[PDB]
C-alpha cells in the first residue's frame, strides 16, 4: 500500500524532462521540482528539518517554530507545520507580496512582518528576539547552517537523479541559495555512487558572492531579480569542497529563459529555473560537455 | 531562500 | 533511464495521502492531481487528447488547435502544445482571472476572448466559427465528449489508484466536469480489475442535475462557486451507468472544506477538491462506510 | 472543465 501518513512523507520522486530547444541534441535535462508539494524543493528540507527536531527531542508537542524566510522555505515549512500539527511563526518585510502573505496565512502561518527599510537582517534580527524571549517555548530551524538541508538531499534529490539516469549522468547544474541542493546532490553522486560528476553552482552576476570568493576578490553582493538564489553570502549549507565551477548568470537572461522554458518547452518554472538552465546551456554548447549527460534543477514553478 | 539579504 | 521525451510524457503517478482530521480512523484518502504539470488532473486529458488526435491523422504538423475552456483544460492544452509545437487557440469570456490570460500568453496561446454577457455558449459558438472558417486548419478536441478523456483515466489513473491500494480500494468520490475522471476510474476498477466498488458523483447543490436527471425532475442548473464541475448538463464523458451514487455539496461548504484541507493537514487543493473531501467526510460517516476506503480525487490545487 | 454554462 502506497499511501503516506501524512503530506509531509509524498516529497520528491520528481521527473526527469528533456530539453528541445536547449543544449545539443538533448545533452540538457531537467529535473523539475515544482512538482513537489508547496511547488517547490523546499518541500524537501521543511519535511526533513522538522523530521530531525522531533528525532533529536528539539521539537516536540507544545514547542513552537519560528523562521525568517522571505521565500519557499516559509511556504514549506508551513505546510508541514500543518501536516504534522505544530504552530509556526514566521518573520520576513512588511514588503511582501500580498498572495503569499494571505497563502501563507491560510496555511495557519501566525506572521510578523518586519521594516521593509530592513530587510532581511530585520526579519532575522526579529525571529532572534521571538526565540530569545522564550527559548522552552521556540525552536529556529536555521535553514542556512542546518545539515539536514543538505542531508535530505543526499538521501533523495540525488538518488533520484543517480536512479534515473542509470548513473550516467556527468554535470549537475543548481542555483545556490542555501546551498543544499548543490552540497547533498554532489556529496551522493560523488561519495556514495563514487562517480566523478562536474558540479556546477550557479549565482546572480550581479552578486557572485562564489565566484569572487573563490577568485580571492573582495565580496561584493548587489540586488537581483532571481528568487531563490545570490544570499549576499556563502551560507554554511554549501560545501565549496565539492564544487568544480560557477558559472554567473545575470536576471534578464534568467528571465528571459523561464520564459522560453514555458513558451518553447512547456514547462512552468520559476525565474532560477530559468537561471540554472542558462548557465547549463552555456556548458552544454562548449564541445568539451557535448556528450556529457547534463541535469539541471528546475526549483520551482512559475 | 526566497531573500539572504537580495533579491528585488 | 526514466527521462521524459517531452513534459506531456510526465503525467501522474500522483500520491495518495491520508486524511487525519476526515473519515473515521483514516478511511479517507485523497489523490493529488495538483501533483501535476500545469498543477491539475487536466494534464492527463490534454495529453492524451492531443496524442490521440496525432494517432489518427486529425492532428498534423501545421494543423491548429482550438478550444472553448474557462479552465484548467485550457492550461493542460497550452502547456502540451508547446511540448509538441503545436499552435493553439483558446476562447472565453472577457470576464476572466488576467492571471489566467497572462500565464496562458506566456504559454503561447493565441486567446480569443467573447462577451462576458454571453459567457460560455459565447465561446463555443465563437470557437465553431474559427474552425468552420477553415476546417483543413484547426481542430477542436472537444473535452466534454472526446473519448480519449475518459480512456486516459482508464489507462493511468485508475491503475495508479487499483496499484496504491494493492486493490483495497471500496469508494471513489470524483467531482464531475467534463466525467471523465469519474468513468475511466471506475470502467478501471469495475470492468478491468474486477472489483465492485461504489462510484460516487460530486455536483454543486446549486446545480445538481445528475440528482435530478436521476430522480426523473426537471434539470434546473445554476450559478456555483466550485470550478472545475457543474457544467449544467450530463456531458458524453459521464458515464452514468457506472455512477452508484451521486452526492450534492454547496459551495460554503466546499470552500470551508478546502480551506480546512490547507490549515489541518497541510495540502493544498482548489476548491472543487473541497467538494470532494465534503462528499466523501459526509459517507465515511456512514457506519455503512466506516470499514470501506475511500479515495478521493482532489482534481488541482488551491 | 473551468465553466460548461455555470460557475462564479
Amino acid at each position: 500500500m502506497a499511501i503516506y501518513a501524512d503530506n509531509s512523507y509524498s516529497i520528491g520522486n520528481t521527473p526527469l524532462v528533456r530539453l528541445k530547444h536547449f543544449g545539443h541534441n538533448g545533452n540538457v535535462v531537467v529535473k523539475i521540482e515544482g512538482r513537489n508539494p508547496s511547488y517547490s524543493v523546499k518541500c524537501r528540507i521543511g519535511a526533513n528539518m522538522v523530521w530531525q527536531a522531533e528525532k533529536d527531542g528539539t521539537l516536540t508537542k507544545g514547542k513552537e517554530i519560528v523562521e525568517p524566510t522571505s521565500g519557499n522555505t516559509g511556504i514549506a515549512l508551513a505546510y508541514v507545520a500543518a501536516a504534522r500539527g505544530y504552530k509556526i511563526t514566521l518573520t520576513m518585510p512588511e514588503t511582501m507580496s500580498i498572495e503569499r502573505k494571505r497563502l501563507l496565512c491560510g496555511l495557519g502561518v501566525n506572521l510578523v512582518l518586519t521594516e521593509g527599510a530592513k530587510g532581511m537582517k530585520g526579519a532575522i534580527a526579529k525571529a532572534e528576539e521571538i526565540v530569545a524571549s522564550d527559548p522552552s517555548r521556540y525552536v529556529m530551524l536555521k535553514q542556512f547552517e542546518n545539515p539536514a538541508n543538505p542531508q535530505i538531499h543526499r538521501e533523495t534529490t540525488g538518488p533520484e537523479i543517480w536512479k534515473d539516469t542509470d548513473g550516467k549522468v556527468d554535470v549537475v547544474v543548481a542555483g545556490v541559495g542555501t546551498g543544499g541542493s548543490i552540497t547533498g546532490i554532489s556529496r551522493a553522486i560523488k561519495l556514495d555512487f563514487g562517480k566523478q560528476i562536474t558540479s556546477v553552482a550557479v549565482e546572480p552576476v550581479e552578486s557572485p558572492v562564489i565566484s569572487q570568493t573563490l577568485a580571492g576578490e573582495e565580496v561584493k553582493p548587489g540586488p537581483h531579480k532571481i528568487q531563490g538564489i545570490g544570499a549576499g553570502f556563502i551560507p554554511k549549507n554549501l560545501d565549496l569542497s565539492i564544487i568544480d565551477r560557477v558559472e554567473t548568470v545575470d536576471s534578464d537572461t534568467a528571465l528571459a529563459t523561464a520564459r522560453r522554458l514555458m513558451a518553447e518547452e512547456g514547462i512552468l518554472a520559476g525565474i532560477s529555473s530559468g537561471a540554472a538552465v542558462a548557465a547549463a546551456d552555456r556548458l552544454a554548447k562548449l564541445p568539451e560537455f557535448a556528450d556529457k549527460l547534463i541535469v539541471v534543477i528546475l526549483p520551482s514553478s512559475s | 531562500i526566497g531573500d539572504g539579504y537580495e533579491f528585488t
